RNA sequence: AACGAGGAAUUCCUAGUAAGCGCAAGUCAUCAGCUUGCGUUGAUUACGUCCCUGCCCUUUGUACACAC
């Protein structure tokens, strides 16, 4: 599961 | 505190992606005030750099 | 082994320099620049180690027929060496030429 | 063209205080040889880490620097080199005989190399404190070595480090004592000639950072 | 092989980063105009300098 | 108290545990965290905003503090007891350390 | 009478009690030069209060300093402490009032603990 | 601040006497024939002097450098400084 | 032109051990070994899959990993190369328990398997095996890591099939005149080439075919003598 | 003969702290194969972060503004 934020960044 | 840990490589595609959204303006007023308190902490904290690169697709995007 | 160490006390040798396995006779420092030492060998090369690395020669002196005994600097010049071989012959050296030959 | 006129009588004293001493009252010297002037952190990003702005006469500031996270950075860096000699169970606790080697070993510098020790050991600290240091990722059960970087405290606390246990390792049996061979480390780390042990020793934690990045 | 030297504006937080090793937006030295989100090793703060030896790769999460 | 000047009104009446006078007053810039300090306790109270409740009693001085700032750059706060020493507190994030200052 | 100030110095459990007073430029400890203090490597730590100010200001005074407790090193940073605090309690008594506060701007810059005692109380976390 | 008292003599020397005890702290050196008026600024960090060798010279006091040296046309009687601006004037020969 | 040596009587090279660090030398360690300790009861013996098969059912670890007699091939392999003889080589024990063994050039392993049998069970307890001429201490159990116990400027590779093929002589001239090469063998039967993924910088190979532990040990040392001019 | 600083594992540890050093007393339990005091000399490395291993809390905002 990614950290958010991250999840922003590869979305 | 995860909106500044992008590099600026993303903000100048984070503007792109909002260029693109001012298109769809279902998507727009369906999510006003996320969109207006996205792009005005990032600007801020991301100010200098976007303030010292030129490019006039930049200023094309940002009006 | 040329051990050069401060004088004035005998308990502490500063620095051992193994120069040649010939039994070095000669062992001088130079006049002018306070840091580079020269020895000299029966191994007929004389050495100008640089006492910052004792661990290498800063130049190999050579060229000398039989049993360097005798090296001196002189005054004017911080780069010219007199080297007397036993062979006769005095050479005198550039230490800033290749120094190999004499001049 | 312009004179100040300060001292007025030739000031002597009924208790003697010695020549060296009376003469050493212009400027502040360490060990009453060495001035922290003209001494120069050749090194930029290291200014601010270590310090030698303030002149001090002998390593023994005896003031707190383990309370805040970047206090011990004020250390005038002569003392942070002998906090890190006492360093085994044979030597904790016994701070003059660390003071009493240093004021040997940064004669012995002078007298090698004539410059200045306290220039030497300025930048001794420059050359031996990595720039990319490894680190050990998790990687679910398969750890590889993940290269970052390294924040600047870290390069100089683990260059003292490097250089003290250097002299220690290596006059472990040897007629050289801790005093000399700190000299011989300190020498060749100032000129990075890869014979001392900690120019050595950054070059694989540079080598091993460059492998995988 | 040039080193570029980097300083450090803001730490940053949240960012779940393995322990001991923390995540910080540097601005290079000799331009302010860009940056890049490097990792540190050791304990840093704000308005130091720190040492690249290499700008252009830019550290992800380390997990 | 706590008081608005849009609409003239207590928000809440920040009190202490047992009814301690209070001289004087520190309120983090972030208006967070309201700090008050006594002649009768010598310890500094420490209030949220939002929750009435004290957050926390920082205490080490030995004589009353009598007054308390905040920095507004990074909100560290620093007493000035009759003990003759300043105390500068860190109570912000996993830190909760403190220097005296004599 | 006689003009005199006194001041202490306190490090580990050594005190020290540094009576000054007007005189002709003598110093001592224990009834003894201050050119003669025990560690020998630490001497140029008793030497600060001296040689930060400058060795004029102690060409009319006199330092006498005894001292007791501590350890080697303890008392001389107790020495250091009462010779600065005897200095700088002298000037503002005895002598001009701008004169003290170089002094006590000169220490201060060089090293605080040559006037207020670092006193490393405990704390509990 | 009422510190330092501050005499010009008729041969350049500028003696800066304290207050407290009369003591002797500085003596200055610039001008060769007689100062005729010193001041030291608001900030006590600038002093000026004046002579009738026409030298106007700029003291600093904090250090005890000079931080420079003017020279007008004729030989100065007496100068007023404003410590309130830092502007002072002089009464010349000419 | 040249002078000769004063003495010219030849002389023992200094004997490595894991105390030096300055001097360039070739390391081999024999990694994941099978070494392990078992009490009989009315002795101690060391794990064999061929002497005894039905022990190990019981313990559950298999009998197709616990081999140590491959590890007394390489150790007569290594020990008998003149490179053991010029003093340019020592070499480590990683045993696949972690235990980390340090074995000194000077000493001569027993070549018959059931004295060696009996040499591992010494050393597994006692931590130390002294020579009868009691000089030294010679197979020293020494603390992990082995990154501490090489030598400085060190060059770490790893012994894999599946890595590209070079040759042994020219990967050594390209050292420097101060590196000091280190060999991790994986010495087990069959496994993984991953025992040291976390030390070594690279992973070199040495034939197409498969290879034994024994053989890639004096494939390695033929070709460093020749580089080294033995 | 055991023995050249002690293997795998394993536990404690953040400043007058770790550690080194000696002096003292023997306080109704406890200790003399030692215990507790006292003083001297006195650092390195963190002082961050929840990524892992654990533990814990919350998942009506209720408290009163404004803000979210």
């Amino acid at each position: 599961s990614l950290k958010a934020g991250e999840r922003l960044m590869e979305a | 505190d995860a909106l500044m840990v992008m590099p600026f490589s993303y903000v100048l595609k984070f503007l792109k992606f909002i260029d693109t959204v001012m298109q769809n303006k279902t998507l727009l007023h369906s999510h006003l005030p996320l969109i207006c308190k996205n792009l005005f902490f990032i600007i801020k904290f991301n100010h200098k750099e976007l303030v010292s690169q030129k490019n006039e697709e930049l200023k094309l995007q940002i009006n | 082994l040329v051990s050069v160490y401060d004088s004035y006390n005998p308990r502490t040798i500063l620095l051992s320099i193994n120069a040649s396995t010939h039994p070095t006779h000669v062992t001088k420092f130079h006049t002018q620049d306070n840091k580079i030492l020269a020895t000299a060998s029966d191994d007929r090369v004389t050495r100008l180690w640089d006492i910052s690395n004792a661990y290498e020669p800063q130049l190999e002196l050579t060229g000398a027929t039989d049993y360097v005994r005798t090296l001196s600097f002189i005054p004017a010049a911080p780069h010219l060496v007199a080297t007397g071989s036993y062979d006769g012959l005095i050479r005198l050296y550039d230490t800033r030429s290749s120094g190999s030959t004499p001049i | 063209d312009f004179e100040v006129v300060e001292e007025f009588t030739p000031v002597v004293l009924a208790t003697p205080i010695p020549e060296e001493v009376q003469q050493a009252q212009t400027e502040i010297k360490l060990f009453n040889k060495w001035s922290f002037e003209e001494v120069e952190v050749k090194d930029a990003s290291l200014v601010d880490y270590v310090q030698v702005r303030q002149p001090i006469f002998v390593a023994h500031t005896a003031g707190r620097y383990a309370n805040k996270r970047f206090r011990k950075a004020q250390c005038p860096i002569i003392e942070r080199l002998t906090n890190s000699l006492m360093m085994n169970g044979r030597n904790n606790g016994k701070k003059l005989k660390a003071v009493r080697i240093i004021k040997h070993t940064l004669d012995i510098i002078n007298v090698l190399t004539d410059q200045n020790p306290i220039q030497v050991v300025v930048d001794a600290i420059t050359n031996t404190g990595p720039r990319e240091d490894t680190t050990r990722v998790g990687g679910g059960g398969a750890a590889r070595r993940q290269a970052v970087d390294v924040s600047p405290l870290r390069r100089v606390n683990q260059a003292i480090a490097l250089l003290t246990i250097g002299a220690r390792e290596a006059a472990f049996r040897n007629i050289k004592t801790i005093a000399e061979t700190l000299a011989e480390e300190l020498i060749n780390a100032a000129k990075g000639s890869s014979t001392s042990y900690a120019i050595k020793k950054k070059d694989e934690l540079e080598r091993v950072a460059k492998s995988n990045r | 092989t040039p080193v570029t030297l980097a300083k450090v504006i803001k730490v940053l937080g949240r960012t779940g980063s393995r322990g001991g090793v923390t995540q910080v937006r540097v601005e290079f030295l000799e331009d302010t105009s860009r940056t890049i989100v490097r990792n540190v090793k050791g304990p840093v703060r704000e308005n130091d300098i720190l040492v690249l030896m290499e700008s252009e790769r830019e550290a992800r999460r380390l997990r | 108290r706590a008081w608005d000047l849009i609409r003239y009104r207590n928000f809440r009446t920040f009190t202490g545990t047992e009814r301690i006078q209070f001289n004087c007053l520190a309120v983090d810039p972030s208006g967070e965290v309201v700090c008050a300090g006594s002649l009768d306790n010598f310890d500094i109270h420490v209030w949220s905003v939002q929750t009435g409740q004290l957050l926390d009693a920082l205490s080490g001085h030995e004589g009353p503090v009598s007054c308390l700032s905040f920095s507004q750059e990074n909100s560290v706060l620093a007493s000035a007891s009759w003990d003759k020493t300043i105390r500068i507190w860190s109570i912000f994030g996993r830190s909760q350390q403190v220097e005296p200052i004599e | 009478a006689v003009p005199s100030v006194q001041t202490f110095g306190k490090k580990k459990s050594a005190t020290a009690v540094a009576h000054v007073k007007a005189g002709k430029g003598l110093i001592k400890v224990n009834g003894s030069p201050i050119t003669l203090v025990e560690p020998e490597i630490l001497r140029f730590k008793v030497y600060e209060p001296l040689l930060l100010v400058g060795l004029d200001k102690f060409s009319n005074i006199d330092i006498r300093v005894r001292v007791t407790g501590g350890g080697h090193v303890s008392q001389v940073y107790a020495i250091r402490q009462a010779i600065a605090k005897g200095l700088v309690a002298y000037h503002q008594k005895y002598v001009d009032e701008q004169s003290k506060n170089e002094l006590k701007k000169a220490f201060t810059s060089y090293d605080r603990t040559l006037l207020i005692a670092d006193s490393r109380r405990p704390e509990p976390k | 601040c009422g510190n330092f008292g501050f005499i010009g003599s008729s041969n350049g020397s500028i003696t800066i006497y304290n207050m407290q005890s009369g003591i002797l702290r500085k003596k200055y050196k610039l001008h060769k024939r007689a100062v005729t008026g010193i001041s030291l600024d608001g900030m006590n960090r600038k002093m000026v002097s004046c002579g009738l060798d026409g030298i106007v010279g700029f003291y600093d006091f904090n250090k005890s450098t000079l931080l420079g040296k003017l020279k007008l046309d004729a030989p100065i009687t007496a100068m007023v400084y404003h410590r309130s601006s830092d502007l002072f004037a002089l009464a010349l020969d000419d | 032109q040249k002078a000769l040596p004063a003495s010219l009587v030849p002389q023992a090279p200094p004997v490595l051990t894991s105390k030096d660090k300055i001097t360039k030398r070739m390391i081999v360690v024999l990694a994941m070994a099978s070494l392990e300790t078992h009490k009989i009861s009315d002795k101690y013996v060391l794990l064999n899959c061929d002497d005894h098969q039905g022990l190990l059912k019981k313990m559950g670890r298999d009998i197709s990993e616990a081999r140590p007699d491959i590890t007394h091939q390489c150790l007569l392999t290594l020990l008998d190369s003149p490179i053991n003889k010029a003093g340019k080589l020592q070499v480590y024990i990683q045993t696949s328990r972690g235990i980390l063994i340090e074995v000194n050039p000077t000493v001569r392993i027993p070549r018959t398997f059931k004295r060696f049998s009996g040499l591992m069970v010494q050393l597994l307890h006692k931590l130390s095996i002294r020579s009868v001429n009691s000089e030294e201490k010679l197979l020293k159990v020494i603390k992990n890591p082995i990154t501490d116990h090489l030598p400085t400027k060190c060059r770490k590779v790893t012994l894999s099939f599946d890595a590209p093929v070079i040759r042994v002589q020219d990967y050594i001239e390209k050292l420097d005149d101060d590196e000091s090469i280190c060999v991790f063998v994986g010495a087990m039967a069959r496994g993984k080439d991953n025992f040291a993924d976390e030390y070594v910088d690279e992973k070199v190979g040495l034939s197409n075919y498969p290879l034994s532990a024994s053989v890639a040990c004096s494939k390695f040392c033929h070709g460093a003598e020749d580089a080294w001019n033995i």
